[PDB]
């Protein structure tokens, strides 16, 4: 496989978010926290994270998927669990 | 095949029974039958190391096939007439076979006529 | 046969005399030296033994059991030297001489051609064993191991040395070539059926008997290393070569005195082979398959044929190697952590690359696969008991795949899976441990390409 | 098997919810043969090993 | 490498792959059909079945149902 | 058989290998023309499986059946050996509509 | 960039 | 360890349930010996009889490949119960269910081809006929004897 | 929706168990002290694990428990009653009996019919 | 059980929606079963009443059960994938480094010089973690699996050896 | 050639002389040429290189002769002396019965693969052979047990004996 | 190496199944918030797939033209 | 329901080291610093080294060892066709008798 880097990462985390509907493209960044910046709730973080999971294709346990509220995180603990440090 | 249906469904009595058959004289309605001709020899067929199963009324044209493909080696696609020959003559005793069940199957129906008419 | 036993009385000087880092050296390399010699009793004729005097004979029977005793001595060496290293010296030799006394005993006891003879050092093996057991083991219960060790030989053996010598005054002679000619049968009777049981049980015990076996997966796991190596390898073959020598004397009564024992090792190695599916200690694992393994042995030697004799003698000389390469192997896991527990250490074959190897093959030797001896022996009684009654085939062929589940089964649990991760000190194999390993298994293989030689004298 | 095989196939696109049959779970759970002898044979073998034989 | 990976993109494809699996493609078809060409008889039937309800009495040596 | 079966694991392996060790078929898809000769490969063992005629299949598997109904043979056999052949094709299309056609389903970076 | 592989010592 | 922390008899009184429960790092509402039934249990905890399968994959296990904790107490059938042995998980379909459509399915099947062994399917033909009285020379029969004679005829 | 039934070797789901839901104080305080003990052994096991200087094997006494108990334990607290007096019967000598009459009976009629020469050994002369 | 009503109803709706994914296997037809069943959860968000909202939960649960999939789709790398541990046999743990024979060590004198430098950062921090930890550590012992971080500079999080310098997730 | 054709008889070789009816090439004509060439040819040199090595050193083994003594029915009862004679001489003639039964059954073996599929006709004589050697090898030595002797198998013998005796005195 | 996606404002669903299933959830009155995550599935090359038909059939044109023009070089080769 | 503050900074402090453990990890130009240590002829002495030397190894040990003790190499019997002449002793096979020549 090609191997990931934390910018390669990054990229595609916002991808991501970018093609959700519910975010606003605009006011979006790596530190946008979901509920308190964008504005979503909790049944659409767990789509976030599920959405995620397709992305890179591997799964995030619940316990650990519900603290992500970030994109920083979710590039944190992909790399982390990537073994990913450019 | 239908057979099948008419013994197992129908009536079994006036339907050849595979495993005995025949159960009526060779010459009854056949007033003076040939006997089956065999052209390969006993030891023909011992010499060319016929399978057992192999060594019917058709085994001298399954000796001419195998000398065949001997002498035509390389060539596997030769023989093919040969082949014909022997596939054509077991063809034609699988016939047999199956008239010989016919047969069987006619005078079962006669016989069971032939007493029904009895009977009554 | 003085010249081995001169030799191996030999040793005990050399070991005295040595300086005072040099007596493993000195013992294991004139040790491997008498083990050379050994091979000279292969001087084996189709219809007459190798009769040396008037008190030792050799035969096929004895001959490969001598082998694989004077063979063992030095491996018996090397497994030791690294748990004795902190020993006083003294007492390092003495436990050199506790196993060089045990060698002279069971080369005379295998050659001994008087019974009475054989009874004495066959009884004489229990001192150096007993003392090595509760002397130099690590648990508290060595001690207990001991006692029950030396009563279950003891309460068989006394009935047998009456018999021995009521056998005596009415034949008139124990010497083995006499007893060939002059043996008479044996007539149904109440006194017979005892004199029966008094020359069976002694040997039954030790092999052990499935009911009589309590005592060997007490003595098998208390003992050192050394010590579980003779024990597996040869003291319990003291068992079946006795009973193979004695049952010559026990016709016609063995046809229905056997029925009781043979359905006691048919069932027992069943339910020996079951336990070592649950058995949570890996000492105790090997030790109750060797319960399993000894059985078929039993039931061979009862059923008395040809092919059960020659089975009989191969299950006799692969076991011993295998056993015996089992406990060794179990023991370098154990002098890394200090445990038996089999589940304490996992995941090894990560760590120890080459030592899976062994593991490997000494499983696969274990489950009887072909075409080792293990499997030779044991197949070659299982086609004897098929013609003794059909039935037993069912019984056979279960025990082969329990065999299987618990060989692989112990192979899995230590050697695959995930390391523990809290256990650090799992240092490299050593030389001596390589070499301790190979110098079982290359020998058993071996054997495959001429196995005549361990086919006893039925061959 | 090709002409009914690409009619069932082609019945997965369409968008209707269909509660399993029980025909459908026997054939993807192997008939229940695993789940049944992997662990009805291995624990009354292996209880007897501990709690009989060896207890 | 010779091919590097892509996006949400469908892959890059050499020439030789493309052309080797369509001629071997093509090589299956023909064997089929020159085979279906010169032994059909093989997938339809070497031999005439005889129907046996055609067969004359006397073919088959059923006397006449009087004597 | 030894020849289509071994091709077909291959073929197995090489989907497998392309989309970094997925074997579930419903994460395959579009991988028809994306990937053209493990496809043709695949096409053709699954033909040769199913008694295609005059591939490698059929010199054994067609004349085993019409040998079988022929016989003087258990009724309950041939009917359940006869519908397996049937159930052949079944999963082999399973494989051929699921991995290879319609729209990919795999993860994004291809 | 290649990497440090971690494995048991070989030499012996 | 010391004797004071290994295994020991059946509590007999509320005090020493709740000694043996401290012993085994459990709760003394939690903790449970097996009946006193003079089997050889001692006070060792009972504990649900399920499967290391069951437990959560995803949580950090001091042994993860066993899914145990360190200190924690272990089943008295764990090695039974390890991941490579007996699993209890639950399953899609109730376990009574499963056994029906099994044995269900087996029997009508050993039935079906009992049935198609009285039905034999054959074909309309006679029996296949072999020359020199039936092939009886090859077949190893006696040449010092005449076989009954088997002839074959036309048709 | 038929209702779970749960077997010994099918558990039942957590999701579909009462127990799990309609949770009091006094179940979410168990939960408390389960969760008290298992963290308390987790920080002396680390404390260990991590340890720079450790080298070897983290005693654990669980483990030894478990030995302990399915060994040595035993025979301590075996009671002969009607429970194990009739298992010990019935699991010891009950097979060794049965396999006596099956080997007995199977080898009585095979003697019969070799006495008699009813039994076919044509070819038989390796046993 | 340990999991809050909020927790229990979100971990149920991503189940259910991988187990409407493996029914439906198309994406389309998935994404249109996804939105239906995601009505169904936003028509009960609401809920007040504990009470009702429990028993909404158990119904859901009941229905999930009925309805699964017999054969879900996992992750490889999941617990149950294909997968799932194919890598353990190649994690070595890096204290088999310290048995290396000396002439195997000179082949990476490079990284074992480095490696010389975290063992020596191991045993300088040693004793500050063990001391955080005892001041921060109620009576009785810790009653959660939590730790702390480093309070101060050049203290490190205690307990963090076997969490940095564990094997790579594709070690060979 | 080296071992006895009477002891391991071998019927006339007949190998059909070659008749092609194509016109191609014979791939094993070609590959036999080689093989002689490349294969034999190098093999033969370099064996009798190894014979003219044996013929400058030729010397002699013999095979043991055994003089007759007196079978165990000519033993006094409890006579070791006598009986150890009798006893060695009856498990050399045992070991030797076991090699005969070996030979038949080898001819036996080698004439069905020799005959192929005609073996159930052509190798009738090695059948009856085979079955008249092994019933005479079962009444010597069948059921003594794994302590067989020269005494067991004259009480065996006489118990056959004494019932064939009794059969006649039917007749 | 920086890996350059591509841009993301290029996924739409419209012309797709996607804008199928989100006319059938506006008339109940829903939205699908990620069927733009979805569109690449169904855009560019894996547009437009083969049949099951179409897929057995690979080749068969060309393998049909080789077997037209070997049966007529057999044909004449047996006539003249 | 996010990290708590204490969470996030001992995943932000371990993360820290964590990728400087796996930058180490990267191997420096000179390791592994070793010690002191065109078809046509390849694949011919593969085929002198493993089929002509075997080959040869074989057939003299089939020749002259194997083929000079009884029955160690049995073949089964050339098949004999009416027609065939015997090499051995020329002997003409006779052909066999005449068919009724039916052909369709
Ligand atoms: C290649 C194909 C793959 C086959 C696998 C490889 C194996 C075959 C390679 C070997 C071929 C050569 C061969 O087999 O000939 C060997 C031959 C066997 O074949 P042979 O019987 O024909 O002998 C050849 C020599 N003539 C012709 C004179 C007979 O001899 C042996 O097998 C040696 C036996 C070794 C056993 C002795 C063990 C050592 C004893 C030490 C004492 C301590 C041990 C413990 C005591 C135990 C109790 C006894
Ligand atoms: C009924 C009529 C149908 C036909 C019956 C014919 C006999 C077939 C049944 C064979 C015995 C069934 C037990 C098979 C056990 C097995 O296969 O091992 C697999 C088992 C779990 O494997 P698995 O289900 O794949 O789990 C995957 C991870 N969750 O893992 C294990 O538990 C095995 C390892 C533990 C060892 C258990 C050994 C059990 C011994 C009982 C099996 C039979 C023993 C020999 C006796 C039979 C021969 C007479
Ligand atoms: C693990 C333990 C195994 C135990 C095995 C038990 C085996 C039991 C063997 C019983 C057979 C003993 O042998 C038997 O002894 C009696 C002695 O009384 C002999 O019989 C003699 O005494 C009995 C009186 O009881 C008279 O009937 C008889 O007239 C007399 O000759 C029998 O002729 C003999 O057949
Ligand atoms: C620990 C496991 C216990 C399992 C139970 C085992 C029971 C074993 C019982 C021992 C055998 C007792 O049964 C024994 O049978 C044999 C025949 O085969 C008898 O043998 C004797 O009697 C037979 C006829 O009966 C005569 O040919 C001859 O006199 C002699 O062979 C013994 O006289 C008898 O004692
Ligand atoms: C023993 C029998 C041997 C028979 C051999 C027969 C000849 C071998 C033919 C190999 C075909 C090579 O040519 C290949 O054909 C296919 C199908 O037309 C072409 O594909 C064609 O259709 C597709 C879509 O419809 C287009 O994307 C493509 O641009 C177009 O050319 C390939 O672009 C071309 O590379
Ligand atoms: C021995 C090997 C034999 C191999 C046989 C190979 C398959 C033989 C043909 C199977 C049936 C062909 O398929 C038949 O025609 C077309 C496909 O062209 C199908 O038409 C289908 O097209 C689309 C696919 O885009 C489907 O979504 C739609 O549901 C359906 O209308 C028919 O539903 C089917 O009845
Ligand atoms: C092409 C395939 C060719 C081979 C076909 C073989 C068919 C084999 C059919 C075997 C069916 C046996 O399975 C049978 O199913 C029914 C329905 O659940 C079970 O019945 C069960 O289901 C319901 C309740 O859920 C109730 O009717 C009943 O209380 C319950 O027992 C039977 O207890 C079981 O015996
Ligand atoms: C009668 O000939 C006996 C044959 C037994 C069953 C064979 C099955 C053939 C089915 C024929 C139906 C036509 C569908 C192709």
């Amino acid at each position: 496989a090609p191997p990931l880097t934390l910018e390669g990462i990054k990229d595609r985390v916002l991808y991501v978010l970018k093609l959700y509907d519910k975010i606003d493209p605009e006011k979006l960044s790596v530190n946008s926290h979901f509920m308190k910046d964008l504005g979503l709730d909790s049944l659409d973080q767990v789509e976030i994270i599920m959405a995620m999971e397709d992305e890179f294709g591997f799964e995030i346990p619940d316990i650990d998927a519900e603290k992500l509220m970030c994109p920083q995180e979710i590039v944190d603990y992909i790399a982390d669990k990537k073994d990913v440090y450019e | 095949g239908a057979h099948l249906a008419r013994r197992y469904l129908g009536d079994a009595s006036v339907e050849p029974d595979p495993l005995r058959m025949p159960t009526f004289p060779p010459d009854y309605g056949f007033p003076e039958r040939k006997e089956r001709e065999m052209v390969a020899t006993q030891q023909e067929m011992n010499d060319a190391q016929l399978v057992l199963q192999q060594r019917d009324y058709c085994a001298h044209y399954l000796i001419r096939f195998l000398k065949c493909k001997r002498d035509s080696f390389p060539n596997f696609l030769a023989c093919k007439h040969e082949r014909h020959d022997w596939d054509y003559c077991e063809h034609l005793d699988y016939v047999k076979r199956m008239k010989e069940f016919e047969r069987e199957r006619r005078l079962l129906q006669r016989k069971k006529r032939r007493e029904q008419r009895e009977a009554d | 046969m003085l010249k081995y036993i001169i030799p191996t009385i030999m040793l005990m000087p050399l070991t005295w005399l040595s300086k005072n880092n040099m007596i493993w050296v000195n013992s294991t390399a004139h040790s491997l030296l008498i083990s050379f010699t050994s091979l000279l009793l292969m001087n084996q004729f189709g219809d007459n033994s190798l009769n040396f005097s008037l008190l030792f004979f050799s035969d096929s029977l004895s001959t490969p059991l001598l082998i694989l005793t004077m063979w063992l001595l030095p491996l018996m060496l090397m497994a030791s030297q690294h748990h004795l290293s902190k020993e006083n010296l003294t007492r390092k030799k003495l436990f050199i001489t506790m196993l060089i006394s045990l060698q002279l005993f069971l080369i005379m006891t295998f050659t001994a051609m008087e019974l009475i003879l054989f009874y004495i050092l066959f009884e004489a093996t229990l001192v150096p064993t007993l003392i090595i057991i509760t002397r130099w083991g690590n648990q508290t219960e060595r001690l207990n191991a001991g006692l029950y060790f030396l009563f279950y030989t003891l309460a068989g053996s006394l009935p047998l040395l009456v018999a021995l010598i009521y056998i005596q005054n009415t034949v008139g002679s124990l010497n083995f070539l006499m007893l060939q000619y002059w043996v008479q049968p044996v007539h149904n009777s109440w006194s017979n059926v005892f004199m029966w049981l008094a020359c069976m049980m002694a040997f039954m015990v030790k092999m052990p008997l499935y009911g009589l076996h309590l005592w060997l997966p007490k003595a098998h796991v208390e003992a050192p290393i050394a010590g579980s190596m003779v024990l597996a390898a040869v003291l319990l073959k003291l068992g079946g070569y006795g009973m193979l020598r004695i049952t010559l004397i026990l016709n016609p009564m063995t046809d229905f005195m056997a029925y009781p024992f043979i359905m006691l090792s048919l069932w027992g190695m069943i339910m020996t082979s079951s336990i070592c599916l649950r058995q949570t200690d890996l000492k105790s694992l090997i030790a109750y398959s060797s319960v399993s393994h000894m059985a078929l042995v039993i039931v061979a030697i009862l059923i008395q044929t040809p092919w059960s004799y020659m089975g009989a003698t191969a299950l006799m000389i692969a076991h011993g190697l295998t056993s015996s390469m089992l406990f060794c192997l179990a023991n370098s896991n154990y002098e890394r952590i200090h445990s038996r527990t089999m589940i304490l250490a996992r995941g090894l074959q990560t760590l120890l690359p080459l030592m899976a190897t062994w593991w490997l093959l000494a499983s696969l030797t274990n489950l009887a696969l072909p075409p080792t001896i293990n499997l030779i022996g044991e197949l070659f009684v299982v086609m004897s008991t098929f013609s003794w009654s059909n039935i037993t085939i069912i019984l056979m062929g279960v025990n082969m795949v329990i065999t299987a589940l618990y060989s692989l089964y112990m192979l899995i649990m230590t050697q695959r899976g995930k390391y523990t991760y809290h256990i650090n000190n799992i240092s490299p194999s050593f030389t001596r441990e390589n070499a301790l390993m190979s110098l079982h298994i290359l020998p058993l293989l071996l054997l495959t390409l001429n196995p005549k030689i361990i086919l006893g004298p039925l061959y | 098997g090709f002409i009914l095989a690409l009619e069932i196939s082609n019945m997965t696109k369409n968008l209707k919810y269909h509660y399993p049959s029980n025909a459908f779970k026997f054939s993807t759970l192997l008939g229940y043969f695993p789940t049944i002898m992997h662990r009805l044979a291995p624990y009354m073998n292996l209880s007897m090993s501990q709690k009989s034989a060896s207890s | 490498a010779h091919i590097e990976p892509r996006y949400r993109q469908f892959p890059q494809l050499t020439r030789s792959q493309v052309i080797q699996a369509e001629f071997f493609s093509a090589t299956m078809w023909f064997w089929i059909l020159w085979r279906f060409w010169h032994d059909s008889d093989a997938v339809l039937g070497h031999f005439p079945y005889p129907d046996p309800s055609q067969w004359t009495d006397e073919e088959l040596g059923i006397p006449p149902d009087d004597e | 058989h030894a020849f289509f079966k071994a091709m077909l694991f291959m073929c197995s392996g090489s989907i497998i290998h392309s989309l970094n060790d997925e074997q579930d078929i419903r994460k395959m898809g579009g991988l028809f023309k994306a990937m053209p000769f493990t496809t043709t490969a695949l096409i053709v063992g699954s033909l040769a499986l199913t008694g295609m005629p005059f591939l490698t299949g059929f010199y054994s598997k067609d004349l085993i059946i019409e040998a079988a109904n022929t016989s003087y043979t258990n009724a309950w056999a041939l009917l359940m050996t006869l519908i397996a052949t049937s159930f052949t094709a079944i999963y082999s299309t399973r494989i051929i509509f699921f991995a290879l056609l319609g729209q990919p389903r795999f993860p994004t970076l291809v | 960039k290649r990497l440090f592989i971690i494995k048991p010592s070989g030499f012996y | 360890i010391t004797k004071d922390m290994l295994p020991g008899p059946y509590p007999k009184t509320p005090e020493e349930r709740a000694a043996a429960a401290k012993k085994y790092n459990m709760r003394v509402e939690d903790y449970e010996p097996y009946p006193d039934d003079g089997t050889g249990y001692g006070d060792y905890p009972k504990l649900p009889d399920r499967s290391q399968q069951e437990r959560d994959p995803w949580y950090d296990w001091d042994h993860p490949d066993l899914r145990l904790n360190w200190g924690e107490p272990m089943h008295w059938d764990l090695d039974m119960y390890i991941r490579n042995r007996v699993d209890t998980s639950p399953t899609p379909v109730n376990w009574n269910l499963m056994c029906k459509h099994l044995f269900g399915f087996v029997a009508f099947m050993l039935f079906m081809f009992w049935v198609g062994e009285t039905y034999p399917a054959y074909q309309p033909v006679g029996p296949k006929q072999y020359p020199y009285n039936n092939l009886y020379l090859e077949r190893g029969g006696d040449p010092n004897k005449e076989p009954e004679p088997v002839v074959h005829y036309e048709i | 929706f038929p209702k779970y039934e749960a077997s010994r070797l099918s558990s039942l789901p957590t999701t579909l168990d009462p127990a799990e839901y309609d949770i009091s104080s006094e179940t979410r305080k168990a939960q408390a002290e389960r969760l008290a003990i298992r963290s308390r052994l987790k920080r002396e096991y680390q404390l260990q694990y991590y340890d720079p200087s450790r080298r070897g094997v983290i005693e654990d006494p669980a483990l030894v428990r478990w030995t302990y108990a399915r060994s040595a334990n035993i025979y301590p607290n075996f009671r002969p009653n009607t429970k194990t007096s009739l298992l010990g019967a019935l699991f010891g000598i009950g097979p060794l009996v049965f396999w006596y009459y099956v080997f007995k009976t199977d080898r009585d009629r095979k003697e019969k019919l070799i006495q008699e020469g009813k039994l076919d050994r044509t070819f038989n002369i390796s046993y | 059980a340990y999991l809050t009503h909020q927790q229990k109803v979100l971990r149920l709706y991503k189940r259910a929606l991988r187990h409407l994914e493996s029914w439906c296997i198309h994406r389309d037809k998935y994404r249109y079963f996804a939105c239906l069943l995601r009505a169904r959860f936003d028509e009960h968000k609401n809920e007040k009443d504990m009470v009702k909202a429990t028993q909404l939960l158990r119904e859901a649960e009941e229905e999930f059960w009925h309805g699964q999939h017999p054969q879900p789709y996992i992750f490889p790398e999941s617990p149950g994938g294909t997968s799932y541990e194919r890598y353990e046999c190649y994690k070595v743990p890096e204290w088999c480094l310290d048995d290396w024979h000396p002439s195997e060590k000179a082949m990476y004198p490079d990284y074992f010089a480095k490696r010389e430098q975290w063992k020596k950062l191991r045993r300088e921090s040693w004793e500050r973690e063990v001391k955080q930890l005892q001041e921060e550590t109620p009576v009785g012992g810790p009653r959660t699996e939590a730790l702390p971080p480093a309070r101060k500079q050049g203290d490190l999080p205690p307990l963090w050896w076997h969490i940095v310098t564990r094997p790579r997730e594709r070690p060979m | 050639d080296s071992w006895d054709k009477d002891v391991y008889p071998e019927p006339p070789r007949r190998t059909p002389a070659p008749s092609p009816q194509t016109s191609l090439p014979n791939p094993i004509t070609y590959l036999t040429k080689a093989f002689d060439l490349l294969v034999d040819r190098p093999v033969t040199l370099v064996r009798e290189f190894i014979e003219r090595q044996h013929a400058k050193n030729k010397y002699y083994y013999y095979h043991r002769e055994f003089r007759r003594v007196p079978d165990i029915t000519e033993c006094q009862e409890k006579d070791v002396l006598c009986m150890f004679e009798a006893e060695m001489q009856w498990r050399r003639d045992y070991k030797v019965d076991q090699e005969i039964v070996n030979i038949i059954q080898e001819r036996l073996k080698a004439c069905q693969q020799r005959e192929g599929e005609s073996h159930r006709q052509n190798c009738a004589k090695e059948l009856e052979q085979f079955t008249q050697v092994v019933k005479a090898y079962q009444d010597r030595y069948h059921d003594l047990g794994a302590h067989y002797s020269a005494r067991k198998c004259l009480a065996k013998q006489k118990q056959r004996m004494l019932a064939e005796r009794k059969a006649a005195k039917e007749a | 190496s920086k890996m350059e996606l591509p841009d993301y404002k290029q996924w739409k669903i419209e012309g797709t199944p996607l804008e199928t299933v989100q006319e059938k959830l506006a008339a109940r009155g829903l939205r699908d918030p990620w069927g733009r995550n979805e569109a690449w599935r169904y855009m560019g090359g894996f547009a437009n797939n083969v049949s099951f038909v179409g897929a057995l059939l690979k080749g068969f044109k060309w393998g049909f033209a080789a077997f037209v023009v070997a049966i007529g070089a057999e044909y004449y080769l047996e006539s003249q | 329901s996010g990290y708590t503050p204490e969470e996030k900074l001992r995943l932000q402090q371990l993360r820290e080291l964590r990728r400087r453990w796996l930058k180490d990890q990267e191997l420096s130009p000179r390791e592994p610093v070793l010690p002191p240590q065109y078809k046509t002829y390849r694949h011919s002495i593969f085929a002198f080294t493993h089929v002509l030397i075997p080959v040869w190894i074989i057939h003299y040990y089939l020749k002259y060892h194997v083929t000079t003790k009884p029955y160690t190499i049995v073949e089964k019997k050339p098949r004999i066709f009416p027609g065939d002449t015997i090499l051995e002793t020329g002997e003409v096979i006779p052909p066999m008798k005449e068919f009724p020549d039916q052909h369709h």
